[PDB]
């Protein structure tokens, strides 16, 4: 017995090898389980040989059995013909699926979802699964005998089913807090290095700012950098009185790049026309989709809710215009949220990861229904004291004690920042401040000695 | 029209392996034409999306072509047998070697 019938029926293997030989086989009948490695395969070369593409072959071919496969080789001159291989075990689609998983292009997270690696970014979808798009994208990275058969849609559905049924164990995503993900790579914050390609693959970053990183703008000098300092100097004066507030502001600004849990909530306190919304727009333009504006519901309306589920993996949540909770007809901050919005996992798939710096802007000092010592530890406030008013009412603002300086309003800044003019210079400033403060540790300190409501407790003390 | 309008089908007794033979009665040609066809048959098998188009046995196209006769066992120790099928109750409709060129029948051959 020269054949081991542990792989495939000998008749089926002979049928396969005959199908490979387009030319008619002369002695097909005498091939049995005890001679197929011995008798040469004489072939009537009516058509060109299916292996060497020549008119004919001087000598007959021969078969060998090795490694669970059939090796087809020509006698006489070996280099005159191409060696051929017939496999016997495995559905070819299963081999393709094994190769595709083998690349680590498709993974599953703890959410029972499947993330893929298309166009240098970890794509993900739930309504329309996109494993098959990955298969199209990756067919170029496989031999020809796989690319030729990855085209038919039903074969791709079969390969997708195989991949689904082989990806058992879950991987953890977004473990690097000091990496800023774009759509074309990841920027490292500890260094100034940018990784674009397979280098960004190792950091399983499933979110992105939404715009491509450009090395021609992220230099330092910039056409826009100088007036960006002018604007930041005007909004926050570089003075000895407004000194501590300056680095507090810079720390709050930089804490929006780190992808970890933040231990404080910052209040932008200032009067009208102080530039708080200017900073809001600058951050939005600088970090793309990582910045999100929410409503007042997550402060005054019960959490468990799209406004609490969309903050999943967002690195900055900004709250706008608390409507004078000090006066009547208002709902207080209800500090239970302050208990809730800082602890690492947000309930509201009801579990989401919290990487967001929460910044709330206000014109009036806000009040809580209950004041506790845990509120002492997680609240900081930023004071804004520069006025950008129209030429008409400058004096009426220069005689107000709520402002330390009044500046002439420029009507063109909103359109320019909306055009992402200061998009990269401001990001450069953010990185510079991050290296200045958040290396090697990121943590935020509260300022209990600023909110007037906390004075009474200090009066108790 | 000759091959579509008149044909017969055989059914095998093996259910796990669907084995079938279709014989078009009103079409006749020489065997070298079949051998030359084998090429285009292989390309059609590789290109068509129909699952049955994969499972055509082109290796049967060989000198002294042999096929199991209807009503006869494949092997003495095997019980897979090709049986009669309606509406064709004539065994002559299941023999490709039988030649009956009528007015509806068409014959063709290679120029060379
Ligand atoms: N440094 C500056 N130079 C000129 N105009 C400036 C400025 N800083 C801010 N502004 C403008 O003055 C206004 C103050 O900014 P805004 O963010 O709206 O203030 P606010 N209402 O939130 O206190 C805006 O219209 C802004 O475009
Ligand atoms: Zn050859």
């Amino acid at each position: 017995k020269l054949w081991e019938p542990g792989f495939i029926s000998f008749e089926d293997a002979i049928k396969r090898v005959s199908k490979i030989f387009i030319n008619s086989i002369i002695n097909f009948n005498d091939l049995d389980e005890n001679n197929f490695t011995t008798v040469p395969l004489v072939i009537d070369y009516v058509t060109p040989c299916a292996l060497c593409k020549k008119r004919s072959h001087k000598h007959p071919h021969q078969l060998s059995l090795e490694n669970g496969a059939i090796r087809i080789y020509k006698t006489g001159n070996p280099h005159s013909c191409k060696v051929k291989i017939v496999p016997l075990d495995g559905n070819k689609l299963f081999n393709i699926a094994q190769r595709i998983l083998d690349t680590n292009s498709v993974l599953l997270t703890e959410r029972g979802d499947h993330i893929v690696w298309i166009n240098n970014s970890w794509k993900f979808n739930s309504e329309e699964p996109l494993i098959t798009k990955l298969i199209l994208s990756i067919r170029h990275q496989l031999p020809k005998e796989y690319s030729s058969e990855l085209l038919c849609p039903r074969k791709r559905k079969t390969v997708e089913a195989n991949i689904r049924d082989m990806l058992v164990d879950s991987v953890e995503t977004d473990t690097y807090p000091d990496k800023l993900p774009f759509k074309n790579g990841v920027l490292d914050l500890v260094d100034g290095m940018f990784y674009s390609g397979d280098d960004a693959k190792k950091y399983t970053c499933t979110v992105s700012t939404g715009f491509k990183f450009d090395d021609t703008k992220f230099v330092e000098d910039s056409p826009e950098m100088e007036e960006l300092m002018n604007i930041i100097n005007d909004i926050q004066p570089l003075t000895d009185e407004n000194k501590k507030n300056r680095e507090l502001y810079e720390k709050t600004l930089s804490s929006c790049l780190c992808g970890a849990t933040k231990g404080c909530l910052t209040f932008f306190f200032g009067e009208t026309a102080t530039g708080k919304s200017t900073t809001k727009r600058l951050l939005k333009s600088a970090i793309g989709d990582l910045f999100v504006e929410t409503g007042q519901t997550i402060l005054t309306d019960v959490l468990d809710n799209p406004f609490i589920a969309n903050m999943h993996l967002k690195r900055s949540v900004f709250c706008s215009e608390l409507p004078d909770f000090a006066c009547s007809g208002s709902k207080k901050i209800r500090s239970d949220n302050i208990k809730k919005l800082t602890e690492p996992c947000v309930i509201g798939k009801i579990n989401n990861r919290n990487h967001a710096t929460i910044i709330i802007d206000t014109n009036y000092k806000p009040v809580f229904d209950r004041i506790d010592n845990a509120l002492m530890r997680r609240i900081a406030v930023v004071r804004f004291r520069t006025h950008f008013s129209q030429p008409s009412g400058r004096e009426a603002a220069e005689n107000n004690d709520a402002y330390d300086k009044v500046k002439l309003l420029d009507e063109g800044l909103d359109g320019k920042i909306q055009n992402n003019r200061y998009r990269f210079a401001f990001l450069y400033l953010l990185v510079k401040w991050y290296k200045k403060y958040h290396i090697p540790i990121m943590k935020l300190y509260p300022t209990p000695e600023e909110i007037p409501d906390f004075a009474f407790y200090l009066k108790i003390g | 029209k000759s091959m579509r309008s008149n044909f017969s089908l055989t059914k095998s007794t093996n259910r796990d392996k669907t084995s079938f033979h279709i014989i078009f009665l009103d079409t006749y040609t020489t065997m070298d034409t079949l051998i030359a066809m084998k090429r285009t048959l292989l390309e059609l098998s590789r290109s068509s999306e129909n699952p049955l188009t994969r499972s055509i046995d082109t290796a049967v196209y060989r000198r002294k072509t042999t096929l199991r006769v209807v009503g006869t066992r494949k092997n003495p120790n095997c019980d897979t047998i090709h049986v009669m099928q309606p509406p064709h109750d004539n065994i002559e409709d299941y023999l490709f070697t039988y030649v009956d060129m009528n007015n509806n029948s068409y014959y063709f051959s290679l120029q060379r």
